[PDB]
């Protein structure tokens, strides 16, 4: 994210600085060639002579993408031909009859000049598989009020150990709403029960200033 | 254990296409830059095309630059050359070969080491139609020792033919040399075996030629003419 | 010869846990009282559909069941899944196999993965590239049928392939019966139980009264007039 | 665009003897890494090649330590610690610096004996040649050594070119002697014009070069 030695690097999403803290569960690299600015053609839920044809994406992409400049090694070969994000169609049988793959001529024409293309497609709560940027693990602290970052989950609680039986496939639990109530611990397999850190508003109990300034409170 | 097979051989007249396609079983296909490899017939190797393990081509050799078009696909463990307007001077075995240094694993990407090599197929190409044989005699000189005479084949397209002398026993002292190409494409060769000049004049010689695609086998028995 | 498959066919769909609490979730289940079709192997593997994943039930008491193939192709030509389980190797496959019909001895590829008087009923299921097989082993002593009664489907594996499958075909060893049926999109009702496992469900999608106990969200429905839903 | 050379042309090693043999390059192969990226490659008899040394000097995997590779620069070496009979083919140097690749035109390794003088025989058009108006005329060689001989086709002192080929066969296992056979085509327009009819060969075992002739119409 610092070596900026490419062209352009634009995460959808997600922000480039708060990457280094979050385990994701997989990680698709799709690469290509295309020649021009075709980086603005390829655009989440936009159009375009490359993306209505070629390699669409979808309306949510929490990803990111990379592209930058291949003139030093490109210089016939390239070739590009309504469909669903994220196709191969490979299908190019010639359809009267005509030609299927236009080519682009590979010269130094930044005008026309060819370019690579990275595109990072990420799904982190798609899962149990964990993929995460570089961090510490650290020793837990139970039945303290403290905020916990489990491989992704963030919260705050007590963190009072549970029985809670689990299946032996089930990453963590919860109730009603959206309440996580347990987890399974990286690390130690354990069962944690998680309780809210108690609060409530204070009262103020006082006879009339023009009596006393002596207070209680509730 | 590793398997390169490759497939796509035949006649084919100049001026058309072919796609000769290798498999690969055994590895991890994408962690070694394949190579496609010609060899003339009867001559040299000669290097023709390669591709790296990211399925990015190295570049074609200087004289078949500008026809010839690799390509990869580490899915379905694959290597295809497709190959168009084609000359009399391409026909030739070719070999797909294989990488040995794994890629990061110790400057650059390594390319060298072509160290497994499948049976190459038998590519060729020619405009004639398939003729049978021509058997033509080669009586002893009749000039001491032991005097030589033999058969020699004409004019026969495609191969291979195969010549026995005396119906198959006759086997200490017989020479065939390989089959020469002509100037319209017809092949030529010959075989001869060396006797003593006394068993010249009396005895029994025969030369059988057997051609699989014609579904011949003809007889012939050589004996000095004067 | 068709069946009557009474409740079958629940399993977890998601992985979090839960506990004494109603949970309504829609998604690809078999419908209750379904038609399965049956299969005899007396004097038969025939290749069946894969529309929408397959609930495939097998009642053994001779181990004589080995696996099943996926594709569309079946000669070398793609990525045909394949399960295989003999004396002490369940091998998952999808290499591109070169025999066409029935696999075995009696009495190109891409990845690879190693682990009457029973039945054992699996779910196959093809999501986004990844294939999922949900399994269950119960003991039973019957000869005649599928029996009557209600458990749940423990999800068991997950494969990363993502190819397409419209038929498929179980294989034996030379030298039984069992039950399969489809899977359609409803929308149950499960009671997850006090240590969190499905007891019950109901399938909304069935007859009025389903649909009610679907609408109050309980599994008992008082006496009156309720309103569920629009005719359009 | 590099072009190499091998050196000796062919050589004959006789089994329980070093053997070297060096290849030569037109760009000095140092790499920036300080590697040299020559390779040598062998062939056997009537099979496919099989690599012997990669990386200059690096021995190849699954070959015996009878092999040694030396040299930088332009120059390279190859030399075996002992021959024995399994080391009979050819041998060919492989650049990989600047693509193309290439391959050196190949040393052909045999087994050695003494030296042998070829029997030499002539043969006329048969009467069968005489209703085709093809002509042709074969001149034999046999069980000579080494490799190396030549021959001239010559009709009234008037020497051909072009239409004369021949070729030969392989070392003959046993006494490893060599045969050669030419053979001259022509029209019937020519043939029975001209009297005598001559092949030539010249081979070192031989004093002078030998004529055997023919005359038309015994
Ligand atoms: C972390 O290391 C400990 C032993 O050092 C081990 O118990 C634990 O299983 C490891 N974590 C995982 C996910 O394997
Ligand atoms: C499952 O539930 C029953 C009662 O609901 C109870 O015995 C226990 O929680 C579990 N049974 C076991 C562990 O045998």
């Amino acid at each position: 994210y610092n070596s900026a030695s490419f062209s352009t690097f634009k995460c959808y999403g997600v922000s480039p600085t708060k990457l280094n803290d979050l385990c994701f569960t997989n990680v698709y690299a799709d690469s290509f060639v295309i020649r021009g600015d075709e980086v603005r053609q390829i655009a989440p839920g936009q159009t375009g002579k490359i993306a209505d044809y070629n390699y669409k994406l979808p309306d949510d992409f929490t990803g990111c993408v990379i592209a930058w400049n291949s003139n030093n090694l490109d210089s016939y070969n390239y070739l590009y031909r309504n469909l669903k994000p994220f196709e191969r169609d490979i299908s190019t049988e010639i359809y009267n009859c005509y030609f299927p793959l236009q080519s682009y001529g590979f010269q130094p024409t930044v005008g026309y000049q060819p370019y690579r293309v990275v595109v990072l497609s990420f799904e982190l709560l798609h899962a149990p598989a964990t993929v995460c940027g570089p961090k510490k693990s650290t020793n837990l602290v139970k039945n303290k009020c403290v905020n916990f970052n489990f491989n992704g989950l963030t919260g705050t609680g007590v963190l009072t150990e549970s029985n809670k039986k689990f299946l032996p496939f089930q990453q963590f639990g919860r109730d009603i709403a959206d309440t996580t109530d347990a987890v399974r611990d990286p690390q130690t397999l354990e069962i944690l029960d998680i309780t809210p850190c108690s609060f409530g508003g204070v009262s103020v109990i006082t006879p009339g200033t023009n009596t006393s300034n002596q207070v209680a409170v509730l | 254990q590793v398997q390169l097979l490759e497939s796509g051989g035949g006649l084919v007249q100049p001026g058309r296409s072919l796609r000769l396609s290798c498999a690969a079983s055994g590895f991890t296909f994408d962690d070694y830059a394949m190579h496609w490899v010609r060899q003339a017939p009867g001559k040299g190797l000669e290097w023709v095309s390669g591709v790296s393990w990211n399925s990015g081509t190295i570049g074609y050799a200087d004289s078949v630059k500008g026809r010839f078009t690799i390509s990869r696909d580490n899915a379905k463990n694959s290597l295809y050359l497709h190959m168009r307007s084609l000359r009399a001077e391409d026909t030739a075995l070719y070999y797909c070969a294989k990488a040995v240094e794994m890629v990061r694993g110790l400057g650059a990407d390594p390319e060298y080491g072509m160290d497994v090599w499948g049976q190459g197929t038998t590519v060729t190409v020619s405009s004639a139609s398939t003729k049978g044989p021509s058997v033509f005699p080669l009586a002893p000189s009749s000039k001491g020792g032991t005097a030589a005479l033999g058969c020699l084949v004409k004019d026969y397209f495609p191969e291979p033919v195969t010549v026995s002398w005396n119906s198959g026993a006759l086997t200490s002292g017989v020479h065939t040399f390989p089959a020469v190409l002509q100037s319209s494409g017809l092949y030529s060769l010959s075989s001869v075996v060396t006797v003593p000049s006394s068993s010249l004049g009396t005895q029994t010689y025969i030369c059988n030629v057997n051609h699989k695609p014609s579904n011949t086998k003809v007889d012939k028995k050589v004996e000095p003419k004067s | 010869a068709y069946t009557n498959s009474f409740t079958r066919g629940v399993y977890y769909p998601d992985k979090v846990f839960r506990s004494s609490v109603l949970h309504s979730t829609q998604d690809l289940f078999l419908p209750f009282f379904s038609n399965v079709t049956w299969f005899h192997a007396i004097h038969d593997n025939p290749v069946l559909p894969f529309n929408d994943g397959v609930y495939f039930a097998s009642t053994e008491k001779s181990n004589i069941i080995r696996g099943w193939i996926f594709g569309t192709t079946l000669d070398s030509k793609t990525q045909s899944l394949l399960i295989v389980n003999n004396a002490t190797n369940v091998v998952i496959k999808v290499c591109e196999f070169q025999f066409c019909n029935d696999p075995f001895l009696g009495v190109n590829c891409t990845f690879e993965y190693v682990s009457f008087k029973n039945l054992r009923e699996f779910v196959f299921k093809n999501i986004d590239g990844y294939f999922k097989i949900y399994s269950k082993h119960t003991p039973i002593n019957l000869v005649r049928d599928l029996p009557q009664g209600f458990s749940a489907l423990e999800p068991l594996v997950d494969l990363p392939i993502g190819i397409n499958i419209t038929r498929f075909q179980t294989l034996l060893a030379l030298h039984a019966a069992y039950y399969v049926g489809y899977l359609q999109p409803r929308t149950f009702l499960l009671k997850y139980n006090e240590n969190g496992t499905i007891t019950d469900a109901v399938d909304c999608a069935l007859d009025p009264l389903s649909e009610t106990k679907c609408t109050l969200k309980s599994f008992t429905v008082e006496k009156g007039i309720y309103q569920t839903s629009n005719f359009r | 665009d590099i072009v190499m050379t091998q050196s000796p042309l062919s050589l004959p090693v006789t089994p329980g003897e070093p053997a070297s043999i060096s290849c030569r390059s037109s760009q000095s192969l140092l790499h920036s890494n300080g590697y040299n990226y020559l390779d040598w490659y062998l062939q056997k008899p009537g099979q496919s090649p099989q690599l012997l040394i990669y990386l200059g000097s690096n021995r190849a995997s699954g070959v015996p330590d009878r092999f040694s590779g030396s040299g930088s620069g332009t120059d390279f070496t190859l030399k075996i610690s002992r021959v024995e009979a399994e080391d009979v083919g050819v041998y060919y140097c492989m650049q990989a610096l600047q693509t193309p690749f290439t391959f050196g035109p190949g040393t052909k390794v045999d087994i050695k004996r003494t030296v042998a003088a070829p029997s030499v025989f002539i043969f006329p058009p048969s009467d069968e040649q005489l209703k085709s108006g093809t002509a042709s005329v074969v001149c034999l060689l046999n069980n000579f050594y080494p490799r190396e001989a030549k021959v001239q086709w010559k009709v009234d002192n008037a020497l051909q070119s072009g239409n004369s080929q021949e070729s030969v066969t392989e070392q003959d296992s046993k006494d490893s002697t060599y045969s050669l056979s030419s053979t001259l085509t022509l029209s019937k327009a020519d043939y029975e014009k001209h009297k005598v009819y001559a092949c030539e060969v010249t081979h070192q075992g031989l004093s002078s070069p030998v004529t055997k002739s023919f005359n038309r119409g015994e």
